[PDB]
């Protein structure tokens, strides 16, 4: 078999594979999470390059991994689909070996243990892809966020962005959220998401996908209108 | 030992990118076009084929145009060799989905499956990828009539009317331009070949030069029905749509 | 020990070429002049016997190679690659439709399980393509008669006529201005014989040109009586003497 | 360039460089000697003493492989002993299956092919050693020698190492003079004095002399080292020669 | 374990379960589920040798509700049948077979229908208006082929369900301890409390 | 420029690899030759003992494939015995698998085709020799096939090997030119062997003592080498007319 | 067919005391009705002031007794010499017979 | 230079430099003597620290009751022979009922450290080791090389600056080979030896380790204030 | 290129030395041992003032009587943690009782040198292992990735070691108590942080033979942080 090792260690103490995984995550399109007091809010970018696409069958941006759990990503799509896999199967393994379902904590502690054996394993490359990680643990009503990258660090964050310009909006999010008295509200914290989105994305059309997740099994997709009318109330405020 | 002689087909750029899989899409860049459109009723699959001879035996000949079961069909931009390994496992999936289940595979479930094999070759094993892109034309009773594209990233996506291969640019504006959601597939048939017609590199739009193909629910009653068509076909649509 | 190729050896270069396939098809040019013509009623295959030296007895060394009783094949390029493609082409035509159907392959499948095995070695670990062109000549029941060429690269094309090797250009333009759609098989080999004499440079005999076809059922090299359905071979190889007749009326 | 790089690789002239450098080692190596007599073979070897807490007689460095095969060389010690271990290996293969002890010439092509196949890859080294053995088997005596290349032959008179042309002359000579043959007592001598006029090419350090043998007449066609007062009386007439 | 029984009437798929499980000589629990929901609209029941039972069951939920999550969306009852129809026929011919038999009672969101299959350890499929495994049938079967009709309602098929449980409970040697009722309709399941 | 260090083509759609190991053939100096008699095959080859303190009776290029086979290399003796000893194997499996002798030919393309696996697979590298097989067939009689480091093989009326190779191969060509039949019409091998001798003799223009040549037969049911004394009987018979 | 165990006698007496720890066996070692040996050890010191006797099947008794010799030189080497204490010898000691769960060491062994 | 890639490849006058700069490895490391009587066979060996805050990295690893030896450059690969070794000497104990040899122990180490220096990917071992032993011929002692060369000593010294305590116990030959039934003395003239090789730093109470074995003395290591006595 | 496990001209194991520099570069983490117990303190180091600190979990437990901190590639660290876990659990299975720390330490510095062309790189992250047993006492280990671990009395690794080894040369004695050996941590942790030093960027913990394995609280840090203010405030 090719056993290759791909990921070394250079002179200065780096490894560039892993190095060069993170550019790829730049390129990738622009993810946000925010988590309110009694939610969990997903906002994604969509590229407006792309058009004449079929939006009801093109691959969403936000995967569920369980009924209670979501992953959203920034970079190599087609990479992020095997880690989906792999937590998909995962989440099912758990739930038959342990009777619960899985933890976000845990959800997310299995996919950066993926992420790091590729970077130490012969005749692989690192995969090209950081991830949010959202949901509410069963059987309890406190949110959870989390972040992965190539490297298979994570950390848990009360609000954070991947991908493209994040370096912009993780400036707005430091300056506008405040961990004394986060968002209350669902509208709220959508409104925020959408605010954080639109310093970045260019028009807020169809380039803005949001997903709330709320307790208990409670997951549900905006559509175009719902968000449209964020857009609408945060521009006209903006005119003052 | 043998790592002197490694390119190493799976590694990362400083830029993040991967090598092997840009310089597949620059071969690809260079295939003959191939145009897919969807529309209400049906839908169109359109292919050139590259630079032929008189002496080429054109009604058994098949390098575009591929059948994957009864309800999907794809369309090949690349190297056409490492098109039929991979529409050969698509056929087989198709089959295993049917025998597990007693249901014709959906369209997407198909799509993913073959573009995971692609980006497997791109994360590990030190093969090359494969130099194909491919359309797939096809219809379920989810989604109804879908459109896809896959590339040697193994990344795919949904589409109303896309092109691969050659003069991509071009013919994506064209589409992006004359394309309407309330459209036919008579029309859309149309816009394929006037697309094509455009943007070739050869002199005149001919009919030894094409292969074509629909997917329509005019069917008998509710069904579906793939049509591959002939030589003497395609020399018909041309005329009837005015461009010999 | 153990094959640590385990890394392909053909990749794409920046211009999104692929290599090893460019320079196997090199190699093909420069090999000798073949050529494939198909008629009303059979299909001929032909090429020229390039002997090595006059002490090498070339009739042992068969350029024009029987796949199934019904598939013949010729080659461009370097000899020993076609002779193992040859060998495995035989073997295929077996295990993976024979022995599943209880009957030989018609000639489209039987070509592009011969193009299968040549693209795995253009994407496989630890080999380099093979350097040859083949024109594969062959009858089925309900295809009825066919010729196709296969590039190192696995890709097959379909031809009414064509050839390969040394001297194709001029000679697929040859072929364009003698071809119809009512040839006879007879028309065909004398069409062969104008042609290939234009890419030979010495003499041009029986002796120093190999040529076979694929036509009708040859109940007399079948090797037994008694069957109706089973009426013989359709590929026969031309003898030496017969090739001499057809070069008087030339 | 580049060709030297690589074991396996044909250089343009047609040669393995890598094969050449292994023999470079072999060159840098102690003297080592094959002697043939009439009804057996003899083997010595030139040991440097190093150093003074060296032990004697107890660094060995001739090995047996079955009962009847002797093998002594020159160059990477590590080297031989691995080309040894598998030539014993070699050997209970075959009397394991045809009974009789390895013949000469049969167990020379195992090592032979052996030594050959590490010239086939990039993934393996050739062998540092040129290894000279021999024995007695039921078509007589046999000495053999074997190149890093997997090339042997039969001989005569055998020797390499840094002391090999030294060595070489003197065989020759032997040769000449003796058509009818020598004796196994003979030779036990004619080697001692050859390692020690070969001890000349390494004539800083003082050396040890060691001998082994293979006879019909003299061990009964086994392999045993040369001891006491037969290799006291080898050393005083080398040692007699030399003066 | 011993019986499980399924009919399936206009608009809904009704399947009965026995609440006993023994061990050796002794009855160590009269209130226990033999069941798995496979999908919101898909309840499969299942009987057979010890602990082979859940395992299987269990291992047949996961790879639904796997594909579920993957295609976020619910497989027919048709399909789901022949995925375990396929895992069954696979087993037999295994080292060491599943020895499970099972009933697959579900609702077609699609179609707007019922559908109740019949499921052996052998992999041997068939769809039917109600079914039984074991001896079940032999108790059972000549009241259904009498009383049912296809356009009955979900309480008749519930009384008529009565009557084969009490004909089990008379003509059986056996002391099942009962059966828990569940129903499969275009709202999803749901257990009848009082049986 | 790793083209030219594993077998993989070069832009002009060579092998450096295979054209590098025919280099390796002619590195012994040797020269051999191959006939065709009425019922015989006769191999001969030169042999050169440089080193007086070689046995002589131990070097050989010749080798006994089988009791039918015979095999002549050109090229070093490591290639050489391991060719040698394949083909031997080889030999033996034929006639346990498939009941009878492997012919001379087929056990040539089982080489060849061995050798071209070589040119194809990047870790494996050709062996630098060339083996010319000869036997008296059973179906084909007299017969003799040569193998290369290209996987190339024929069938030949006569051959020669070696870096003199050229003019050993156009006054066996002048020969049959004369005589215009494709073997010595000859009845005894021993007279086909004369001939072999007597034309390496003319083209290398050296003579041979005993020592100098090393001759292989090929009979029905047998191939044999010749001894010294043998060949000393046969360069008698030469001299003497 | 052929019968991997048999039956070698013997019987063993192991007596905890206050301070103390006494293991007894006798030394007739038989099969069937005849006598192998009449001084045949069964009870052994195994180092780090532990006795241990297996005793039924002497075959698979001389085994476990030599494996279980084997793991108190190794604890030695693995964990600096440090002393295996009676109730890490018998832990131990039941992980030795347990890998055999389905082709048993024939013996009751006490230590 | 562009033949110290990989241990697979000579250089053109046949040196194998992977090897040499696995032997580099052993110069580095902290020095070590060995040396022998007729009834005994002593280790000593300068322990190292990484600071005043750290311990004293061990230098002396036992193989069997009877056999042991002493390490010099990379640590963990002392640990992997020195296991090889244990296995090796309890193999034979288990199945012949049989001390090992320490010759054959020597033998068994070459073949081990060689399969390293032939074959690509792997790597040579970096450590030098002195075997001491007490078997049916008497006393020994062992030298190791990664190259896989082992030698039969009197007397022997590695590490850094070994060379200084090599050529003490080249000059001492004569007498402490007579030193029969002194364990004392005998490690008197190994710490004597070791003490020709000390630049700067002297013997401390948990600098300095000794280890011993003989007739009827199976081998044992001393270290801390067990060997202030020889201090 | 190069093999993965060649040595350099020097006698050193490229890509082991190439690893070590990145455990330069890692979070400050410092380990003190004394007579009444272990500590171990770390360094943080949050990318942004959003991340949940909380959740940097530097500090972890291998077993009730084990405890270890790191720094470097943190990420690495987690297979060597399971692996630590397992061997240590599974000793307590073969042998009912606790493992020695050394032994502990051992295993995990076995799995550092199996790499090659076994996993295609050396670790890129050093442990500071503390912990306690009958035999040898309170004990500090730290094992780097070049499969060599040497005991302490104090040890700092991470990007300010050098200048925190200095520090711990001239304040380690032997009969240092465990509240004195907290506010040294803190002290040292403090000095060499880029940001200022609190409960909420930098973590305590310690390791006893009564309560064994302890993480501290944020309020019980607090409290030690503004216990060292004062003292150093005092002079
Ligand atoms: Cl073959
Ligand atoms: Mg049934
Ligand atoms: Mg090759």
């Amino acid at each position: 078999g090719y056993d290759r090792a791909l990921s070394i260690f250079s002179p200065d103490g780096h490894i560039f594979q892993v190095e060069y995984a993170l550019e790829a995550v730049k390129r990738g399109t622009c993810a946000v999470g925010v988590k309110g007091k009694n939610c969990v809010v997903l906002g994604c970018e969509r590229r407006s390059t792309l058009k004449l696409q079929d939006t009801r069958i093109t691959p969403s941006k936000v995967s569920k991994i369980d009924s209670h759990v979501v992953l959203s990503f920034s970079g190599l799509n087609a990479d992020s689909r095997i880690l989906i896999e792999k937590a998909r199967v995962e989440a099912q393994s758990h739930r038959l070996t342990l009777e619960d379902p899985v933890t976000v904590e845990y959800l997310t502690r299995y996919v950066a243990g993926v992420q790091q054996r590729y970077t130490q394993s012969g005749g692989v490359r690192p995969f090209g892809v950081s991830t949010l990680i959202a949901g509410f643990d069963p059987r309890d009503d406190e949110p959870k966020l989390y972040q992965t990258e190539p490297s298979g660090i994570y950390s848990s964050w009360s609000a954070q962005t991947i991908g493209r310009n994040s370096k912009t909006v993780r400036e707005f999010l430091e300056k506008n959220y405040d961990r004394k008295e986060p968002p209350a509200t669902v509208e709220e914290c959508v409104k925020l998401t959408v605010r954080s989105l639109l310093e970045v994305v260019q028009t807020g059309a169809k380039n803005i996908e949001i997903t709330v997740v709320k307790p208990d099994s409670d997951i549900v997709a905006l559509s175009s209108e719902e968000i449209n009318q964020y857009v609408t109330q945060i521009e006209q405020e903006k005119q003052e | 030992g043998s790592r002197r002689y490694d390119s190493r087909t799976t590694i990362f750029s400083p830029e993040g990118r991967l090598y092997q899989v840009e310089y597949a899409l620059e071969s690809i860049s260079h295939a003959g076009t191939a145009i897919g459109i969807m529309a209400s009723d049906g839908i169109v699959l359109a292919a050139e084929r590259k630079v032929t001879s008189t002496l080429l035996e054109q009604d058994t000949s098949t390098e575009k145009l591929y059948k994957l079961n009864d309800k999907i069909a794809v369309a090949v931009a690349g190297l056409t060799a490492d098109a039929e390994i991979l529409i050969n496992t698509a056929r087989i999936h198709a089959q295993n989905y049917l025998k597990t289940y007693n249901e014709d595979i959906p369209v997407e479930i198909l799509v993913r499956r073959l573009s995971d094999i692609k980006q497997g070759y791109t994360q590990h094993g030190g093969l090359r990828p494969f130099g194909v892109s491919f359309i797939y034309a096809g219809y379920d009773d989810r989604y109804g009539y879908q459109l896809y594209t896959s590339n040697p990233s193994g990344n795919y996506t949904g589409w109303k009317a896309i092109s691969v291969g050659a003069n991509t640019s071009a013919a994506q504006t064209l589409l992006q331009m004359d394309y309407k959601d309330d459209m036919k597939v008579d029309d859309a048939i149309e816009l394929a070949l006037k697309t094509l017609s455009k943007t070739t590199d050869s002199s005149a739009l001919t009919y030894d030069r094409l292969e074509f193909a629909t997917i329509r629910k005019g069917a008998n009653d509710g069904e579906v029905y793939q049509k591959i068509f002939k030589p003497q076909e395609i020399k018909d649509i041309l005329v009837k749509t005015g461009i010999t | 020990m153990t094959d640590r190729y385990s890394f392909s050896l053909t990749t794409f270069s920046p211009s999104g070429k692929l290599g090893q396939i460019d320079y196997a098809l090199t190699a093909v040019k420069q090999g000798v002049t073949s050529l494939g013509i198909k008629a009303t009623n059979g299909v001929v295959i032909a090429t020229e016997k390039k002997s090595s030296s006059p002490l090498a007895m070339s009739e042992t060394l068969s350029k024009v190679s029987l796949l199934t009783p019904d598939i013949g094949a010729v080659y461009s390029g370097m000899g020993p690659d076609y002779r193992v493609l040859v060998d495995k082409s035989r073997k295929v035509a077996h295990t993976s439709y024979k022995r599943i159907y209880g009957e030989y392959p018609p000639t489209k499948l039987l070509v592009s399980e011969v193009a299968k095995i040549m693209q795995e070695a253009t994407q496989s670990g630890g080999v380099r393509p093979f350097g040859v062109s083949l024109l594969i000549a062959g009858h089925d029941e309900f295809n009825g008669f066919s010729l196709y060429q296969v590039d190192p690269s696995g890709s097959y094309f379909p031809w009414k006529a064509t050839a390969i090797g040394k001297g194709s250009v001029a000679a697929k333009t040859f072929l364009e201005k003698r071809w119809n759609d009512e040839l006879e098989l007879e028309d065909a080999i004398h069409i062969a014989l104008l042609t290939l004499k234009e890419s030979v440079e010495g003499e041009f005999n029986g002796d120093t040109i190999e040529l076979a076809i694929i036509g009708d059922e040859n109940p007399d090299l079948l090797g037994y009586t008694g069957i109706p359905t089973d009426k013989g071979p359709r590929f026969r190889k031309l003898t030496s003497q017969e090739i001499n007749d057809r070069l008087e009326a030339l | 360039t580049g060709y030297d790089l690589s074991n396996s690789v044909f250089s343009p002239d047609g040669r393995n460089f890598q094969v050449e450098y292994a023999v470079k080692a072999v060159e840098n190596g102690t003297t080592s000697i094959g002697i043939k007599c009439n009804d057996g073979v003899v083997f010595a070897v030139e040991k440097l003493i190093t150093s003074k807490l060296l032990v004697p007689q107890k660094n060995v460095k001739i090995q047996v492989v079955d009962r009847h095969i002797g093998c002594v060389y020159s160059g990477l010690i590590p080297d031989g002993r691995h080309l040894v271990n598998r030539g014993r290996e070699e050997a209970a293969s075959f009397k394991k299956l045809y009974k009789t002890p390895i013949p000469i010439p049969a167990f020379a092509d195992r090592l032979g092919q052996y030594v050959q196949a590490h010239t086939l890859y990039n993934s393996v080294r050739p062998f540092g050693v040129s290894t000279i053995f021999g024995g007695v088997d039921k078509n007589g005596a046999h000495l053999y020698m074997l190149e890093p290349s997997g090339s042997y032959w039969g001989y005569k008179g055998a020797a390499t190492g840094k002391g090999r042309q030294s060595a070489k002359a003197e065989l020759e000579k032997l040769v000449d003079h003796h058509p009818e043959g020598l004796s196994a007592r003979e030779a036990v001598k004619q080697a001692a004095k050859i390692i020690y006029l070969a001890h000349e090419d390494n004539k800083e350090k003082d050396f040890e002399l060691e001998i082994s043998w293979c006879s019909l007449s003299e061990t009964n066609g086994l392999h045993k080292f040369v001891k006491g007062d037969l290799l006291q009386e080898a050393i005083d007439f080398a040692q007699k020669e030399i003066n | 374990m011993d019986i499980i029984l399924g009919i399936r009437v206009q608009d809904s798929v009704i399947l009965a379960s026995s609440k006993a499980v023994t061990r050796g000589i002794s009855v160590l629990k009269d209130s226990d589920d033999k069941t798995r929901q496979l999908s919101p609209h898909t309840l499969m029941s299942f009987a057979g040798e010890a602990g082979d039972t859940v395992q299987f069951a269990e291992y047949i939920q996961a790879n639904i509700q796997l594909y579920s999550i993957r295609e976020d969306y619910e497989l027919s009852p048709q399909a789901v049948s022949s995925f375990v129809r396929q895992e069954l026929a696979k087993s037999i011919r295994s080292r060491r077979p599943y020895q499970v038999n099972v009933l697959i009672g579900g609702y077609d969101k699609k179609k707007n229908k019922p559908e109740l299959y019949q499921i052996d350890y052998l992999g041997t499929k068939v769809e039917l208006p109600y079914g039984a495994h074991g001896y079940s049938g032999f108790y059972t079967f000549s009241l259904l082929d009498h009383h049912y009709r296809p356009d009955m309602t979900t309480e008749e098929g519930l009384d008529l369900l009565k009557l084969c449980v009490q004909e089990l409970e008379k003509r059986m040697p056996m002391d099942f301890k009962g059966v828990i009722v569940k129903i499969v309709d275009k709202d999803g399941i749901r257990q009848v409390d009082d049986f | 420029g790793y083209d030219r260090h594993i077998t993989i083509f070069s832009p002009e759609g060579r092998l450096y690899q295979v054209e590098y190991a025919f280099k390796a053939t002619n590195q012994t100096n040797i020269n051999s030759l191959a006939v065709r008699g009425k019922d015989c095959t006769v191999v001969i080859s030169q042999k050169k003992v440089p080193d007086k303190l070689l046995d002589p009776t131990t070097v050989s290029y010749i080798f006994c494939i089988s009791r039918t086979i015979g095999m002549v290399v050109n090229g070093p003796i490591p290639d050489a015995r391991n060719a040698a000893l394949r083909a031997k194997a080889e030999a033996a499996e034929f006639r346990y698998k498939y009941g009878y002798d492997m012919p001379c030919d087929v056990l040539a393309k089982r080489m060849a085709n061995l050798s071209q696996i070589y040119t194809q697979r990047a870790y494996m590298r050709p062996l630098g020799v060339i083996l010319t097989f000869v036997s008296v067939d059973e179906e084909l009689g007299p017969s003799i096939y040569k193998t290369d480091p290209a996987g190339y093989y024929v069938g030949y009326k006569a051959t020669a090997t070696g870096p003199k190779q050229q003019e050993i191969t156009t006054n066996l060509e002048n020969h049959f030119k004369k005589s215009k039949i494709d073997h010595i019409n000859e009845e005894s091998w021993e007279k086909v062997v004369e001939f072999a001798i007597t034309h390496m003799i003319d083209a290398l223009g050296t003579e041979f003592s005993k020592n100098d040549l090393e001759v292989g037969v090929a009979t029905k049911d047998k191939f044999f080498t010749l001894s010294a004394e043998n060949i000393e009987e046969r360069l008698v018979a030469i001299a003497e007319q | 067919q052929f019968n991997p165990y048999g039956d070698n006698g013997g019987t063993i007496l192991g007596i905890a005391g206050e301070d103390f720890a006494v293991l007894a066996g006798d030394t007739r070692n038989i099969t069937d009705y005849s006598i192998n040996s009449r001084y045949e050890p069964k009870v052994f010191d195994c180092g780090d002031n532990i006795v241990m006797s297996a005793n039924g099947f002497a075959a698979d008794g001389d085994a476990l007794v030599k494996r279980f010799k084997n793991s108190v030189k190794w604890y030695h080497f693995d964990h600096n010499d440090k002393k295996l204490s009676i109730n890490s010898a018998a832990r131990n000691i039941q992980h030795l017979l347990y890998s055999r769960r389905f082709f048993p060491y024939y013996v009751y062994n006490i230590i | 230079n562009n033949y110290d890639g990989d241990t697979v490849t000579f250089s053109p006058t046949g040196r194998l430099f992977q090897v040499e700069y696995a032997l580099e490895a052993i110069k580095q490391g902290s020095v070590t003597v060995g040396l022998r009587s007729n009834t005994h066979a002593v280790l000593v060996a300068l322990k190292r620290n990484a600071d005043e805050l750290s311990s004293y990295q061990k230098k002396i690893i036992k193989c069997d009751e009877h056999m042991g030896l002493s390490l010099a450059g990379l640590a963990p690969d002392a640990r992997v022979l020195s296991n090889y070794l244990r296995q090796q000497c309890n193999y034979s104990s288990l199945v012949f009922n049989r001390k090992l040899a320490v010759e054959r122990a020597g033998h068994l180490l070459c073949d081990k450290a060689q399969k390293n220096t032939q074959s690509y990917g792997g790597r040579p071992y970096g450590v030098g080791l002195l075997i001491i032993g007490y078997d049916k011929s008497g006393a020994h002692l062992l030298e190791f090389q990664p190259s896989g060369n082992v030698t039969e000593l009197y007397g022997t010294a590695i590490g850094a600056r070994s060379q200084g305590a090599k050529t003490y116990l080249e000059r001492t030959l004569d007498t402490f080979i007579k030193i029969d039934g002194n364990p004392d003395e005998l490690i008197k003239a190994g710490v004597e030896a070791i003490s020709q090789s000390l630049r700067d730093e002297s013997l401390t109470v948990d600098n300095l380790s000794i280890a011993i074995v003989g007739k009827d003395t199976p081998f044992t290591i001393y270290d801390g204030e067990a060997v202030a006595k020889y201090i | 290129d190069r093999g993965v496990s060649t040595f350099s001209p020097e006698g050193r194991l490229f890509q082991v030395e190439y690893s070590l520099e990145a455990i330069k570069l890692g979070s400050t983490a410092i380990g003190i041992a004394t007579k009444e117990g272990v500590v171990l303190g770390v360094e943080k180091r949050a990318t942004s003032p959003l991340l949940e600190s909380d959740s940097i979990e530097k500090i972890v437990e291998i077993d009730r009587h084990i405890g270890c901190a790191m720094s470097g590639l943190t990420a690495d660290a987690r297979s060597m943690i399971e692996h630590a876990r397992t061997a240590a659990v599974t000793h307590n299975l073969y042998y009912d009782e606790d493992i020695n720390v050394e032994s502990l330490t051992q295993s995990v510095c076995d799995l550092a040198l199996r790499f090659g062309e076994l996993m295609s790189r050396p670790f890129g992250v050093a442990l500071l292992i503390a912990g306690h047993d009958a035999d040898d006492g309170y004990q500090l280990f730290h094992a780097e990735p070049s499969g060599t671990f040497y005991r302490y009395n104090a040890k700092a690794i991470g990007s300010g070691s050098e200048g925190a080894q200095a520090e711990l040369l001239n304040e380690w004695h032997s009969s240092l108590t465990l509240k004195e050996a907290e506010l040294l941590v803190l002290k040292i942790l403090k000095q060499v942080m880029e940001e200022k030093l609190d409960e909420n960027n930098a973590q305590l913990s310690c390791i006893t033979k009564q309560d064994g394995f302890k993480i501290y609280d944020n309020e019980k840090t607090a409290e030690l942080i503004k216990e060292l203010k004062e003292k150093e405030a005092a002079e």
